């Protein structure tokens, strides 16, 4: 997923963001999972910083048909 | 692809004032959140300020705090960097970026999507 997926994505769940793991960003191919990351839990939307306070890992879906 | 160009650069006393302005061209400023950056040589980009895509909420480096402001017209696709109380060491090449993240923080250059083409801002003793 590229720069522009990954944060048009956290744009979206903007006001949903917690330390739980969202589901994929997509159903099919490769998409982008994010939470906040533990240390920065009750960190407020406002102040969290994308590169140390979001965590983000790759999903690998199916391919899409 | 947003074009971004920065005025407002040059030369100007210490202790003095200057207000930097970055346009962007075709209808996309709105939707990004907008950052300053500047460049001594010999070192790495270093972040100045930001501010999120709607204006309500802005960030600065400890280093221009209290003296440095970012602010921002949608209706002008234009973001501005107001800058008193100069000192010699804010000497550099300014620039300014834009990041598709609309809120958050972000400090790092890398983490950011479009760049202008800097100007250059020189503070006297």
């Amino acid at each position: 997923p590229s720069d522009k997926h990954i944060k048009e994505y956290l744009n979206k769940i903007q006001n949903s963001l917690s330390t739980e793991w969202s589901p994929c960003s997509v159903t099919c191919g490769n998409g982008i999972q994010v939470r906040i990351k533990p240390g920065s839990a009750n960190k407020p939307k406002d102040e969290l910083d994308y590169a140390n306070d979001i965590e983000k890992k790759i999903c690998k879906m199916e391919k899409c048909s | 692809q947003v074009q971004l160009q920065e005025s407002g650069g040059g030369l100007v006393q210490a202790g003095g004032s200057l207000r930097l302005s970055c346009a962007a061209s075709g209808r996309t400023f709105s939707s990004y959140s907008m950052g300053w950056f500047r460049l001594v040589p010999g070192k790495e980009r270093e972040f100045v300020a930001r501010i999120s895509s709607s204006g309500g909420n802005t960030y600065y480096a400890d280093s221009v705090r209290g003296r440095f402001t970012i602010s921002r017209d949608n209706a002008k696709n234009t973001v501005y960097l107001q800058m008193n109380s100069l000192k010699p060491e804010d000497t550099a090449v300014y620039y300014c970026a834009a990041d598709l993240l609309q809120f958050g923080r972000s400090s790092r250059a890398a983490d950011y999507d479009y760049w202008g083409q800097g100007t250059q801002v020189t503070v006297s003793s």
